[PDB]
Order: structure tokens, then C-alpha cells, then sequence
């Protein structure tokens, strides 16, 4: 069962990225701020109105005050630009996770665990079972039994219950 | 019984894992030798499965002017038929006789598989 | 008041989504803004729309896909045994294409060339895709489908040569060993023979797509 | 904000996945479906 | 502003659906690929080996196609060679002909150039200098 | 007929065409080691 996860909004990117951009943001209102300031030309854009304004370029919410200088207004251009990537990355990344969420058929078929590799599958090693992969003359269990001949660890298993135990611990990679 | 001649190469003829449990033709496995098999069902003849001491494909050594390998093999009456890979030319054609190419091949590029 | 500086930064936030601090009155100037307007709206979506097509669907390509690509391009490497005929056909080729590759691989330093094919093989394994291997296509495609099943083979064949089965010189077997071999060719035996021992034997007879790492937006970040 | 922009974009990627992929889905999958549902009709040959 | 919310992601993410799956097209690169598939048509000469190589083939995938291209209508099979050239050309990508690889490879260099081979080769067959039976020309000839 | 016909009736000495070798063919005449390999091969309307 599929329990989605109360933060999992966050997937498409990477904790390393939000807490990049956390840093990144804190840095681009202090810079602003301080090349807002020290300027004794003029001295709007203190530290509150500094991260306000970050705040909603981020947001893409636009802005009460936009820099008016040409270093606030470089810096309020290379967050823009940062702003208009990473918002970009992070719904074409949604987009993927939720596209190929919906392209994964499931094994609901023979020749569909045949011809993949990525689950493993095994019967009693005495059965009739066994038998019928031995002396089978279509390709999709030919192909099944030559790949249990070459099985290692062992898919063979000694009795049912066996068997069973291996399908329930291995986690979707035993049959 | 006919004595065919034959060299280790994977998958023509290659040793079964079994090899000391079994003993005679089915000591051995691959593509070669159910060709051996479907030829001499067609043929008629029977035969043993000998493999080339020196386990090389013949070739004549100029300074001594002699064939090794398989080639020699036959051409000095050791073997009565090869059924390995061994490829057609001028130089084996003039020595032995082939039959039709039982399988196309030619030089090719190997490279790593992109990731 | 739309100045120079004004004019760029407005034009700036425009293609940013971001806003204005000031917006055109006249009927030229919402023009200008307006169609600018419309550019950057297309834009911006081409962008987006095409990076979640490339994060959804993976197209890994080959850089080599002939034997004239190995020819013209330099930094991939490429090279033969010297115990074999391949080496040879190299030497003796007259072939513009093939003479140029001898030419090539004569004059490589470190040596192109490996001892057995197994080298050849290993060499191909660790270098991470700078040196392509020419050998027999057959032991190329068996190779491909064993362990650890990460090569593959390029292109078509350079030449064409066969196999065959061989007999003695005088020997009586010849027709009926030629006509077997034919017949066993027409009905399809070869074929199914060569399908079981390569492909069905083969040890390797679009999924999980992962969150966007650091490393693929740091340009941004510098 | 922050939630906008979060919800925005579900919508929009979300949107972009159903278009992109057709996923059509049988109403019936076993016979206590026939049962329970009225809107489907059901019926075998006269006499059989 | 609703509609506009609604139009503009609208138009994202059918952009998106467009570049997506003009991005997953995979052409035919082999012989089960036409096999399976049912969108394209194909067919050879009515008199010929490629249609006997494909009547007597034990092969799944060639049993397969023969059991397609008997059970047909309009019949895939053509008349001449030109005409299957001719039918290939005209089909739109709905038909692909079967056919002997050098004739192949020499039609896709003749004008007008919009043919193409694809894949290898479902047969292996040679073609050979013939002379009669016990003539003292063969040895010479062979080594030639 | 044809060319194989003009070899078994001993009205030419060698045949130089693309001829197909087979087992049928093999029985009655003579041939070379193949001047040229082929096969069965897909054609198709190329994509513009
Ligand atoms: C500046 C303003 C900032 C405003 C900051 C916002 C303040 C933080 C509130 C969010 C906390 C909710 C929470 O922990 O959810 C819990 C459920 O619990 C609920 O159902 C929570 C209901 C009450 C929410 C208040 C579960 O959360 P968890 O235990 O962390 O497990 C999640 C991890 N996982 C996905 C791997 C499973
Ligand atoms: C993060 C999100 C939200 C938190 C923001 C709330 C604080 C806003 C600034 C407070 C401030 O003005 O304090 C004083 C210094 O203030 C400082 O020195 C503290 C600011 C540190 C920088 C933040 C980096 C770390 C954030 C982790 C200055 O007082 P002032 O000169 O009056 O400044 C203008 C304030 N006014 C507009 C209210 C008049
Ligand atoms: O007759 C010949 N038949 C050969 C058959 C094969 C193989 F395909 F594996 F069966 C090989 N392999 C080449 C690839 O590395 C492993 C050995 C070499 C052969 N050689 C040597 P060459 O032709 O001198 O190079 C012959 O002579
Ligand atoms: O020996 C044979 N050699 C052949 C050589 C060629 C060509 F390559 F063009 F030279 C062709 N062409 C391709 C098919 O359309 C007719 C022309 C046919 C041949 N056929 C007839 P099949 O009976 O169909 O094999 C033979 O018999
Ligand atoms: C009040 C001030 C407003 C004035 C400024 C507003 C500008 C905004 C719109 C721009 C797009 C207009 C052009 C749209 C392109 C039309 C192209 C078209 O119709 O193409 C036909 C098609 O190619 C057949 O195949
Ligand atoms: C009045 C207006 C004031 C102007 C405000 C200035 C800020 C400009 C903003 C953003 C663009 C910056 C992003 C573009 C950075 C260029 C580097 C780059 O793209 O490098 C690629 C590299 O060449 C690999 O081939
Ligand atoms: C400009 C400020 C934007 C707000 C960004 C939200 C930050 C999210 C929280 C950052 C901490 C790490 C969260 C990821 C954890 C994880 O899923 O492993």
C-alpha cells in the first residue's frame, strides 16, 4: 500500500537544494540590504523589507519596492533569474515523478516476469511443477527454466512454507 | 567411427560442469556439438568428439613450412572432419576442402555501453 | 518615466515574471510591452514543458554508431589484437577508410593493441567509453549478452568471411557434409541454434525517476 | 504564498501526466460488481 | 484571473504531453518489432523464396508474420518488385516491403530516396559462381 | 530453366549472376564460396 508522506511535497528536489535555497535566500537579503544601505547617498530596503522583498521573488508574488540602484537591481536580477529556474525545475520534476507514476504497468502475466530480470522466482526443488518447466516445449518456459538452472543464491526452495517466507521478506524482488 | 576435430571456444564446444560425472560425447556442450550431432544424423556416420591437443586454429609456419592446429590435424589424416569455427580462406582452401559457410560474420566495433 | 535603465530593468522583470515598479501609458509603449508580454509567456513554458519531457523520458545515446565515425573522430581510441587476422586485414586493406584507422592505430601511443581478447575486453570495461575494440561480430555479440552485460556492438560488419566445416583433401564425406550443411541452413536449424546458444542462454535478457540533485542546478547557485 | 505555489504547480504537473498517458479503466471487474451496480444490464441467451 | 490560471497551465502541460511522447517514438529497429505491432502492413512477391522462407519457417516470430500476411485482405503480397516499391512509397509509412537485402540497400540509393532498410537481416543466404557438375574450371574458379 | 538449366544441359561453363545457393541448386551444379552474403531485410517509406 502506498502512503504518500506529509512533507512529500518536497520530493522533486532534493534536501540539499531546499536547504540551498534557504541559505541562498538569507544571503541575497543581506547583500541587498547592505548595498542598499551603506550607500550615504540615500542612507526603504532595511533588513524586514530586504527579506520581504526576497521573499516574494521567490514566491513570484512581485514586490511593494523594487530596487531602484544598479546593485540592488543586480541583485534583484540574479535572483529573479534563480527564482525562474528553480520554480521551473521543481513542477517539470512533479511532472515526471507523477508521469511515469502512471506509466508502471504491473506483472499481471507469465512472459512478463520471463523477460524481465529485476524479480527473482523459484519453486520446490520436487514437484510436478518443476517438471513441467523441464520438459516444457513453448519459449516462455523454456527461457523460466533455464534461468532457474542458473539461479544463484538457490530459487529452489525445500518446502512451501520456504518459499513463502523468502516471497514475504524479499520485498517485491522474489516470485 | 569417424574421429571430429574440434577446439575449446565458447559457446561452440565448451565443458560441462559435470565433466567428471559424464564421459564420452556428452562430456562436452555448445553450438558446435549439436551441429556434430544434426551432421552426422544427416550423414549417417557415427563419431567421437576429439579436441585439438594444441588448441589453436591451423596455420603454416613459414621458416618450417608446417600446419599446426586443427588444420594440420587434418591435413595429416589425424581427424576426419572439423567441425569448429574455422573460418574460410585462400590459404586453408588450397590445403582442405569447406563446406558452404555455416555462419556469416565480420569485423565489428565493441564499446561500453552508454550510461 | 521610462529612461534607458528603466527600460532594461522593466524589460528584465517582465521576462522574469516578476512585476513592475511601473507599467507604459502610452499606446506604443503597451505595444512593446504587450508583445513582450506574449514572448515571454511562450517562452517560459517551452522551458519547463521541454525540461519535464527530458526528465521523463531517458535517451541515452551512443556517440559511435559506424566505422567512419571511429575514422574521423580522435578522442575515442580504438584498437585490435596483434595475434590475430583482424590486424591484418587492417594492414593489407586498401579501403580509404580502413587505411586511415591502420594508419591511426599504427602510430597510437600508449599501444592500441592488447595480447588476448580477454585484455581487449577489460580494457574496453574500464575506460569509461574512450577506447572501442575491433573483433569477430559473433564473439562481439555473445560477449554483449554475458556478465556483467555492459558493452555492446556498434555499426555493421567491416568484411565478410564464414565459417564452414571442413574435411580432408580426398576425402569422400565432402558433398554429403556440404548438402547437410545446406540443408540444415534451408530448414531453419542454424538459425534456432545459434538463437538458443546466444540469446536464449543470454545472462541479460524506464522507471524510479529521482528528485533533482544539487549537482544539476549548481550553475545556478554560482 | 508558499502554498499557492506548491498547489499551482500539482495542478499544472498533474494536468501534464493525465495528458500525457491514457489510462482507460474497465467500470466492471467481477461478477458482485454486476451485483452491486444497477446502472450496468446483464443478460445470458433465452435458454441455455 | 480563474481562466487565465486554468488556460495558461492548460497550455503548459499539453506542451509537455506533446514534447513527452514525441520523445518516447521509437521506430521499427527489427523483425518482432513489426511483428507484434498491427498499425503497419507488409508483404513480398506472391511467387518467390521470401515467401517460402516465411511458409516453411518454424520460427515464432516468421509463423507469426506468415499466418498476418496469409490471412489478409486487401492482400499485402505484390506482383513485381516495382510494384511493392511502388506500394511502400505510396502507403505513407503503412506498408513496408520484404525483400532481399542488396536489392534493398541498392533501391535505397536510387531517386526518388525515400526508402530505408531497417534492422538486420531475418535470413542468412549467399549468392556463388556456379558451374556445371565435374567441370575442371570449379577448383580454379573457387579459389578465385 | 534458366541458368541452371543452361549448366546441367552443358550449353554454358560458368554461371556469373547473383545466384542463390541451395540445397536443390547444390545437387546438380557447382558453386563457389559466396561472392556476396545477403538476406532477408525490411524496407520502408522513410520518415521525412
Ligand atoms: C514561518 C512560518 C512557518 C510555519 C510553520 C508551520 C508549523 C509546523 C506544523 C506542521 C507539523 C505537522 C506534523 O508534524 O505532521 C505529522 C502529522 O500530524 C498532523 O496531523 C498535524 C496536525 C497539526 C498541524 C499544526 C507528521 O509529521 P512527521 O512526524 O514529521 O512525519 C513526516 C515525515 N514522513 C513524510 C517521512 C512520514
Ligand atoms: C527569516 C524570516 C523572518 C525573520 C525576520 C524578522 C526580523 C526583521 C528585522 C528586525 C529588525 O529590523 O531589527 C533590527 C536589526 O535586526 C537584526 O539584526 C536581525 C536580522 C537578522 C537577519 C536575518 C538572517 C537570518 C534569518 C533566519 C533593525 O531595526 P530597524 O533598523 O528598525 O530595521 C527596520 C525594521 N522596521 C521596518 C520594522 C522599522
Ligand atoms: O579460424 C579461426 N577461428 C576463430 C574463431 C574465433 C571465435 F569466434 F571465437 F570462435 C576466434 N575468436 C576471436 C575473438 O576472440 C576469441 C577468439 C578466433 C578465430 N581465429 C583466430 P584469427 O582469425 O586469426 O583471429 C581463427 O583463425
Ligand atoms: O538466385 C536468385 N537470385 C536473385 C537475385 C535478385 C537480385 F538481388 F536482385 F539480384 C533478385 N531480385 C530481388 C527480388 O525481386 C527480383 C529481383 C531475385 C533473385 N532470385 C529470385 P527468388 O526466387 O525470389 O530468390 C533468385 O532466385
Ligand atoms: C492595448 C494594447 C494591446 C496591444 C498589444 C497586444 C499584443 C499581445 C498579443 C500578441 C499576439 C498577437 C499575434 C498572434 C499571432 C497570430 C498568428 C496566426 O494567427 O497564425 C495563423 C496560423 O499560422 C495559420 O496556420
Ligand atoms: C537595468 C538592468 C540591470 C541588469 C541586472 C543584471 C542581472 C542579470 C540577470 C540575470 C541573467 C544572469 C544569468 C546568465 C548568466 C550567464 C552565464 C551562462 O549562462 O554561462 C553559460 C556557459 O557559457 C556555458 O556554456
Ligand atoms: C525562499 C524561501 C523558500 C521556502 C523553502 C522551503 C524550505 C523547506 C524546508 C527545508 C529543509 C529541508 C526539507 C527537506 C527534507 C527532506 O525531505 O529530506
Amino acid at each position: 500500500k502506498s502512503k504518500p508522506g506529509v512533507f512529500s511535497f518536497l520530493d522533486p528536489l532534493a534536501y540539499e537544494i531546499w536547504m540551498c535555497i534557504v541559505f541562498a535566500y538569507i544571503g541575497v537579503s543581506v547583500v541587498l540590504f547592505l548595498v542598499s544601505r551603506f550607500s550615504p547617498y540615500e542612507w526603504e530596503f532595511g533588513i524586514f523589507n530586504s527579506l520581504w522583498f526576497s521573499l516574494g521573488a521567490f514566491m513570484q508574488q512581485g514586490c511593494d519596492i523594487s530596487p531602484r540602484s544598479l546593485s540592488g537591481r543586480i541583485v534583484g536580477g540574479v535572483w529573479w533569474f534563480f527564482t525562474l529556474i528553480i520554480i521551473s525545475s521543481y513542477t517539470a520534476n512533479l511532472a515526471a515523478f507523477l508521469t511515469v507514476e502512471r506509466m508502471v504497468s504491473p506483472i499481471e502475466s507469465a512472459e512478463d516476469l520471463a523477460k524481465q530480470t529485476e524479480i527473482a522466482y523459484g519453486t520446490l526443488e520436487a514437484g510436478s511443477t518443476k517438471e513441467f518447466f523441464r520438459r516444457s516445449k513453448i519459449a516462455v518456459f523454456e527461457k523460466m527454466w533455464t534461468y532457474m538452472k542458473s539461479a544463484e543464491p538457490s530459487v529452489f526452495v525445500r518446502t512451501t512454507e520456504e518459499g513463502m517466507i523468502r516471497v514475504r521478506k524479499s520485498k517485491g524482488k522474489y516470485a | 567411427t569417424y574421429i571430429v576435430t574440434t577446439i575449446l571456444e565458447d559457446p561452440y564446444v565448451m565443458l560441462k560442469k559435470n565433466a567428471n560425472q559424464f564421459e564420452g560425447n556428452d562430456r562436452y556442450e555448445g553450438y558446435c556439438v549439436e551441429l556434430a550431432a544434426e551432421i552426422a544424423k544427416h550423414v549417417g556416420y557415427s563419431y567421437r568428439l576429439e579436441i585439438v591437443s594444441d588448441g589453436k586454429y591451423g596455420a603454416r609456419d613459414p621458416d618450417t613450412k608446417a600446419w599446426n592446429g586443427m588444420v594440420g590435424e587434418l591435413v595429416y589424416g589425424r581427424a576426419d572432419v572439423a567441425v569448429a569455427p574455422l573460418t574460410i580462406t585462400l590459404v586453408r582452401e588450397e590445403v582442405i576442402d569447406f563446406s558452404k559457410p555455416f555462419m556469416s560474420l565480420g569485423i565489428s566495433i565493441m564499446i561500453k555501453k552508454p550510461q | 518615466e521610462f529612461g534607458i535603465f528603466n527600460s532594461l530593468w522593466f524589460s528584465l522583470g517582465a521576462f522574469m515574471q516578476q512585476g513592475c515598479d511601473i507599467s507604459p501609458r502610452s499606446l506604443s509603449g503597451r505595444i512593446v510591452g504587450g508583445v513582450w508580454w506574449f514572448f515571454t509567456l511562450i517562452i517560459i513554458s517551452s522551458y519547463t514543458a521541454n525540461l519535464a519531457a527530458f526528465l521523463t523520458v531517458e535517451r541515452m545515446v551512443s556517440p559511435i554508431e559506424s566505422a567512419e565515425d571511429l575514422a574521423k573522430q580522435t578522442e575515442i581510441a580504438y584498437g585490435t589484437l596483434e595475434a590475430g587476422s583482424t590486424k591484418e586485414f587492417f594492414r593489407r586493406s586498401k579501403i580509404a577508410v580502413f587505411e586511415k584507422m591502420w594508419t591511426y592505430m599504427k602510430s597510437a601511443e600508449p599501444s592500441v593493441f592488447v595480447r588476448t581478447t580477454e585484455e581487449g575486453m577489460i580494457r574496453v570495461r574500464k575506460s569509461k567509453g574512450k577506447y572501442a575494440y575491433l573483433l569477430e561480430s559473433t564473439m562481439n555479440e555473445y560477449i554483449e549478452q554475458r556478465k556483467p552485460c555492459d558493452t555492446m556492438k556498434v555499426g555493421g560488419n567491416l568484411d565478410s568471411k564464414g565459417y564452414g566445416i571442413a574435411t580432408p583433401k580426398g576425402s569422400a564425406l565432402r558433398g554429403p557434409v556440404n548438402l547437410a550443411v545446406l540443408k540444415l541452413s534451408e530448414q531453419g536449424v542454424l538459425d534456432k541454434l545459434k538463437s538458443k546458444w546466444w540469446y536464449d542462454k543470454g545472462e541479460c535478457g524506464k522507471d524510479k525517476t529521482s528528485a533533482l540533485s544539487l549537482s544539476n542546478v549548481a550553475g545556478v547557485f554560482y
